[PDB]
């Protein structure tokens, strides 16, 4: 009765509400791509380090 | 013991009056006389309803009673003993209250029932009759009992009706339905 009146009135008279995707964007985090896929740095090239190291530590066995 | 137990604030006085007049047999006469003294109290609106205010002496209260049964003498003796009782017990702040209560007991004894059709506006006479008919038709008015159905106006109940009698109600109103509906749309 009154159930029908409200049901009818509500359903009919509102069935669109605001909904803008752009407004949503403000409220959410932005996708941005990773940075620095940097390849590892190469170090201690040559036996220069090794010859230095054999000499450098006097105690090679004591 | 006599029908309908109404425990009240000096409604024990009414109960007593009722039971007392049942044993005297003449309750209708008593009720009528009580109505008459109530009416002349009511129709002595200032300086007789203001002598229901508690400030009068015991002796002055007693003389108020003597004057009251003088005031339009020809009243049942049981309600004159009751008048004495209320004065002696120095309570008269439930005097019209006791009268109303005695009426309820009396018209219960008679069998009469009261109902109510609250609405926010006076309803059709067709409605009055139809509801009276419906209730009389149903066991709700058991018969051997009558229904004085009273439509009252209270804007509190916006639209519809609530039928009331015998502490049994059916409430189909727009306000109550709206409340439940609102709640469900607040769920």
């Amino acid at each position: 009765n009154v159930i029908q009146d409200l049901y009818l009135r509500e359903l009919k008279d509102t069935k669109l509400a605001p909904s803008t995707l752009q407004d949503a964007e403000g409220n959410v985090k932005p996708w941005n791509p990773p940075q620095k896929p940097n390849l590892p740095e190469l170090e201690l090239q040559g036996p220069e380090a090794l010859k230095a190291y054999t000499e450098q530590n006097v105690e090679t066995a004591h | 013991p006599p029908p309908v137990r109404l425990f009240g604030v000096e409604g024990t006085y009414a109960t007593a009056l009722y039971q007392a007049a049942a044993k005297n047999s003449s309750i209708d006469a008593a009720f009528q006389s009580l109505q008459k003294v109530e009416s002349t109290v009511k129709k002595n609106p200032k300086l007789g309803h203001l002598l229901l205010n508690p400030a009068l002496s015991l002796k002055d209260r007693n003389s108020v009673i003597d004057a009251i049964v003088e005031t339009h003498k020809n009243l049942d003796g049981y309600v004159v003993n009751l008048l004495k009782v209320l004065s002696e017990n120095n309570r008269l702040g439930c005097f019209e209250k006791i009268a109303s209560d005695f009426g309820v007991l009396n018209d219960a004894h008679n069998g009469l029932l009261k109902g109510t059709v609250t609405s926010a506006e006076p309803l059709d006479p067709k409605s009055f009759k139809r509801i009276e008919k419906a209730l009389s038709a149903s066991k709700l008015v058991g018969q051997g009992k009558s229904l004085k159905l009273e439509n009252v106006v209270k804007p509190e109940i916006k639209g519809g009706l609530i039928v009331e009698l015998g502490d049994k109600t059916v409430d189909l109103s727009i306000s109550t339905k709206i409340q439940k509906l609102n709640k469900v749309l607040e769920d």
